[PDB]
RNA sequence: GCGGCUUAAUUGGAAAACCUCACCCGGG
RNA sequence: GUUGCUACCCCUCCCUACGGGGAGGGGGGCACACUAGGGGGACUGCCGGCGUAAGCCGGAGGAAGGAGGGGGCCACGGCAGGUC
RNA sequence: CGUAAACCCCGCCCCAGUAGGGAUCGAGGGCUGCAACUCGCCCUCGUGAACGUGGAAUCCCUAGUAACCGCGUGUCACCAACG
């Protein structure tokens, strides 16, 4: 029911990853699954800066922008 | 392994065709044929070429 | 100095090689 | 208790009355890390104890010490040993050992050796170069 | 006077400040009481002879008292 | 492979471990709950973090190490390749001595390299270059 | 008793790979191994 | 969501429909059924890492010292396996003159756990983890070019790299703390980390967090 | 009961009492004040007991490795030490020999050192006074550690 | 270490007191 | 197993909470370790997925998993490359 | 040659150009060699400079690796801050 820890933060599931992108490749496009909050069903394309796995649990700061090219 | 040559897929087939049933879907006994059947004076290209074959008689029992 | 040339210049003075360090390489084997 | 003495003049220096004696004696210019330790140890005073609750006996104990050192240690452990004018083996103190160090340049430069020479140039003494570091952008000499 | 190179109206004071603490260090005594660590150190030592202090962990440099 | 009985009956075992340089022989025999590293007691080792990794297998089995003598013979490879050879002896040991799953499942879901050593040894250094550089 | 395989003997000779040392620092290394046994 | 399959000495827990992943063994004790104490003192049982995500990444094993053999890194996504305090020991070998002691790094944990056990009256392995907490960022900015001026964007921080850059900013407060002052390395890693866990923005870590996640905010 | 049951600072620390306290022979030269205990070492030793201290050493060390002699006491009792500028790198001095082979005279003036062609080994008398005082403090220590009793008093 | 400056010479290229040595002064 | 290893023994010295321990010499042995020559082992081999198929990803097992790790061997022709 | 250093342990120092730093310089004692001033190396006592982490810029590095630590060795009568 809660899993993120903070409160300004929602929590998010790395379903499906996308790919690379960036400047050097560093950002990886990733579909994330909102987890408790608002758009509590909704899916998204992200960008996540790191390592990354599937099933990986993320904090979203925001849940509006899917923003996504870093060119 | 990543890749296998030509001179190996090429003297795999060779030694596949030559007697086509000394080999079966199996590593030990292909490595065992091979080394009874060539002159193969490398452990690591007999095992590729082993393997090679393995994988010939995989897909040579997968097509009928 | 050296064994097939005098040079004196790389002397080799190993174990009791005499040699020049460049004559070496032509006649190591 | 006794409150310790902040100023304790020995050997015509204010050594730090709240520092240990052998770290205290050091700050006289003749006297090093190795001289003071050497002259407590010969003293029988403890190198680690405070000097500004020492009794004055021992302060001038140490004075006396620190003043004529050669009377103590070896002669191995002066700091002038063999000496080149009158052959005694000495310790000097501040200003009697600054004049000696200074009046051996001025023999080198009066002589005009190579020695005096660079010492008149201003440059190093020891074998070095100056193609290089070279040039100092310090204070050469110290004493 | 207990350690000849404190005065007996400071360490008094650290003896009676350590117990209402829960773990006590040379460097706090020191910053607190405006004194060298070293002087710190033959001051939390003196109150572990007494009784006063138990250490319960030590280093090169910081040494942890517990008041009891 | 590691590890060779020496005598049954009066059972002893011989164990042998390795780490970078280091080589640790173990005798284990059954006596009391005393271990020795090179004639010096195990709580008397003066490096901690060595005393701690040789002794992590003996905590892991409880009572079984109270009724081994453990007699380790180290020698090669600095301090804490020490520790780890003579750590990896007595796991061995132990697991070989007493014939025990259940303690070497433990070993191996606490460290699997325990049993299993060390493979990667060290890497040489090249020509025209201040080190390795690998 | 029987053969001992005594330790062999290494000689390591490391030169220049350059008659002058113009251009990047490669080392020859030349190797003359004895093999000894009693 | 998963079709890959999974390594063994995972755990799944899952809740609901979310998979919680460990990549660690919490549940080990001797052959005794007796805990395993961090340090021979503080024990590896009731530590909750409150993150789901950062729950993944903190290997809560029991082991008596914390000295894994540098075997971890040859493959993506090993720091899972490394323990946590060990992470800590491993982010204590900086700067230049101190990589490779680790016996000085374990010493200065070790030292510094239990001046937050004795100040704190909780576990030192839990203040640890709060303040880990606490001081992972959850967002970053990304370079980026519109034509020869590099500006910012705001992206999502992984768990692993939230771990590493709380780790990192703890490991580099106390070394500035503790640099040219009379202050000790112990005591300076033991009220970062306990500031840490109380989130007191005097601290290095939540202040670093704090900045970049407002330059995150403005150039989201 | 044995040198190598109990911990060597502790050990050390009573042989070396125990010299300055009974055994005469082991003084301190007169030129002990004016050196240190080797070439380059940058200050004397602060301990006073430090003759003693050193005593003590050597004769533990020449328990634990008895043919030895005063050259390889010296690699023994070496230290990293800056050789020549002190603008250079570091590298290993041996201690200095005049200490340790007065030591080793001293000792062997008192009864618990003699010569070999090999080294100089301890006596049974320095055999004796190593493992009477190993066994005092083993005594009390192991009333604080319990689990250093099956090394010294099996059950 | 190279460049430059200075120099009788500070040598010529791109582990130095003798020797090395190829440079300068003086001589065989 | 002329060297190197010490489980197993005995002789001595020392300690002894009295059970026993530690150190040295000798014997015995090649067990362990080590030394050196030859061989085996790993081959995408198995499984799940993908792909016409070259082949790629995950997992197990495995001392070692993707050319296992380090290095050598330096193609044709160049650099009016550096070296009388 | 050979009981390496870093490392561990204990005690002293306590934020200061200092018990940090070891340049420069003074007195003296040795080593190699035919010879040590120009122009060698080592040791003792004393003397204690710059320096408080370094602009623009820039180099190397993916695991037993980077980094730190020492040891052997090449050149070598002596001398390594170099390989
Ligand atoms: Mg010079
Ligand atoms: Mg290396
Ligand atoms: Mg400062
Ligand atoms: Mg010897
Ligand atoms: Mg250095
Ligand atoms: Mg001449
Ligand atoms: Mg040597
Ligand atoms: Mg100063
Ligand atoms: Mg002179
Ligand atoms: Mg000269
Ligand atoms: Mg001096
Ligand atoms: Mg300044
Ligand atoms: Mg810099
Ligand atoms: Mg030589
Ligand atoms: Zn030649």
């Amino acid at each position: 029911v809660k899993f993120s820890p903070y409160e300004d933060a929602v929590a998010g599931l790395v379903v499906q990853i996308l790919g690379r992108t960036g400047v050097a490749g560093e950002v990886t496009q990733v579909k994330i699954r909102v987890l408790e909050g608002r758009d509590k069903g909704r899916v998204l394309t992200r960008n996540v800066k790191g390592p990354v796995r599937l099933g990986d649990i993320v904090m979203l700061r925001e849940t509006e922008r899917e923003a996504r090219r870093i060119t | 392994g990543r890749v296998k040559p030509k001179f190996i897929k090429s003297l795999a087939e060779k030694l596949l065709e030559a007697y086509p049933d000394r080999f079966t879907e199996s590593f030990k006994e292909n490595k065992k044929a091979v080394a009874e059947l060539a002159d193969i004076p490398s452990k690591t290209v007999r095992n590729k070429v082993a393997g090679y074959i393995t994988r010939l008689v995989k897909r040579q029992k997968a097509k009928e | 100095r050296c064994l097939r040339c005098g040079t004196r210049e790389a002397v080799i003075r190993k174990y009791g090689l005499y040699l020049c360090r460049r004559c070496f390489r032509e006649v190591a084997p | 208790a006794q409150e310790i003495r902040a100023i304790v003049r020995i050997g015509d220096t204010d050594l730090d009355g709240n520092k240990t004696v052998a770290y205290a004696l050091a700050k006289i210019r003749g006297i090093g890390i190795a001289t003071a330790y050497a002259i407590c140890r010969k003293l029988g005073i403890d190198p680690h104890a405070t000097l500004g609750l020492l009794p004055e006996d021992q302060i001038n104990k140490l004075d006396w010490a620190v003043r004529n050192l050669h009377e103590l240690a070896p002669a191995w452990f002066l700091n002038r040993r063999k000496d080149p004018e009158t052959g005694r083996d000495l310790h000097l103190i501040g200003s009697e050992l600054v004049l000696a160090a200074k009046r051996d340049v001025d023999l080198m430069k009066k002589l005009k050796s190579w020695k005096g020479i660079r010492h008149s140039l201003g440059l190093k003494v020891r074998g070095q170069r100056t193609v290089t570091t070279g040039r100092f952008g310090a204070t050469a000499g110290v004493t | 006077r207990t350690i000849q190179t404190l005065d007996e109206k400071v360490f008094q004071t650290i003896a009676k400040e350590v117990q209402s603490l829960k773990a006590v260090t040379p460097y706090e005594i020191a910053t607190k009481y405006g004194i060298k660590m070293s002087l710190a150190f033959k001051v939390l030592r003196a109150l572990r002879d007494r009784g006063d202090l138990v250490l319960v962990a030590k280093g090169h440099r910081t040494e942890v008292y517990v008041p009891k | 492979p590691w590890v060779s009985i020496l005598q049954e009956n009066p059972r002893v075992i011989i164990s042998v471990g390795k780490k970078k340089t280091a080589v640790a022989r173990a005798i284990i025999k059954p006596g009391m709950g005393r271990v020795r590293i090179n004639g010096y007691p195990l709580e008397l080792w003066p490096i901690e973090m060595a005393r701690v990794k040789m002794q992590e297998p003996l905590i892991l089995a409880g009572d079984l190490a109270k009724k081994v003598d453990i007699e380790v013979n180290v020698r090669g490879g600095g301090y804490m390749g020490q520790a780890i050879a003579t750590r990896i002896a007595i796991a061995r040991g132990l697991v070989a001595y007493f014939q025990s799953e259940e303690l070497k499942k433990l070993y191996e879901e606490y460290d699997p390299y325990m049993l299993k050593g060390d493979p990667r040894r060290t890497e040489p250094k090249k020509p025209g270059i201040k080190h390795a550089r690998s | 008793r029987g053969p001992i395989p005594l330790p062999t003997k290494r000689l390591m000779v490391t030169v220049r790979r350059a008659p002058s040392g113009q251009g990047y620092h490669t080392f020859d290394h030349w190797e003359l191994r004895i093999s000894k046994r009693l | 969501i998963f079709g890959e399959q999974l390594p063994k000495t995972s755990r799944v827990e899952y809740i609901g429909d979310v998979p919680i992943i460990e990549e660690c063994p919490r549940e080990l004790k001797t052959l005794d059924g007796n805990p395993i104490l961090l340090f021979g003192k503080w024990s590896f049982e009731d530590v909750v890492v409150r993150d789901p995500g950062l729950r993944r990444y903190i290997c809560l094993k029991p082991v008596v010292l914390p000295h894994t053999e540098g075997r971890y890194q040859k493959r993506r996504f090993g720091k899972a396996h490394i323990p946590i305090v060990e992470r800590l020991v491993n982010l204590l070998m900086r700067p230049g003159r101190n990589t490779g002691k680790k016996h000085k790094a374990y010493n200065i944990v070790k030292r510094a756990f239990e001046i937050i056990y004795y100040k704190t009256g909780r576990n030192p392995i839990q203040v640890f983890i709060d303040a880990i907490i606490n001081t992972a960022p959850r967002e970053e900015i990304t370079r980026i070019i519109m034509g020869g001026i590099a500006y910012s964007v705001s992206v999502d921080v992984s768990p692993q790299r939230r771990l590493d850059l709380s780790l990192r900013w703890i490991t580099e407060g106390a070394r500035q703390c503790s640099f040219n002052n009379p202050k000790p390395i112990e005591e300076c890693l033991a009220d970062e980390i306990m500031a840490a866990a109380a989130n007191d923005p005097k601290s290095y870590a939540v202040r670093k967090r704090e900045e970049l996640e407002r330059i995150a905010a403005a150039s989201r | 009961t044995s040198v190598k049951d109990v911990p060597a600072d502790l050990l050390i620390a009573e042989l070396a009492k125990y010299i300055k306290d009974n055994v005469p022979q082991v003084k301190p030269p007169v030129w002990a004040p004016f050196v240190k205990t080797g070439a380059n070492k940058e200050r004397p030793p602060m301990s006073e007991d430090w003759w003693y201290i050193r005593a003590a050493s050597i004769m533990r060390k020449l328990y634990i490795y008895g043919p030895v002699g005063v050259g390889s006491l010296r690699t023994a009792y070496g230290y990293r030490a800056k050789i020549g500028d002190k603008t250079r790198p570091e590298r290993t001095r041996k201690a200095g020999g005049a200490i340790i082979r007065k030591i080793l005279q001293q000792l062997e003036h008192a009864g618990f050192v003699t010569k070999t062609k090999r080294g100089r080994v301890l006596t049974p008398e320095g055999k004796s006074l190593v493992d009477r005082v190993a066994a005092r403090i083993a005594k009390e220590l192991v009333k604080q550690r319990p689990e250093l009793a099956k090394y010294v008093a099996p059950p």
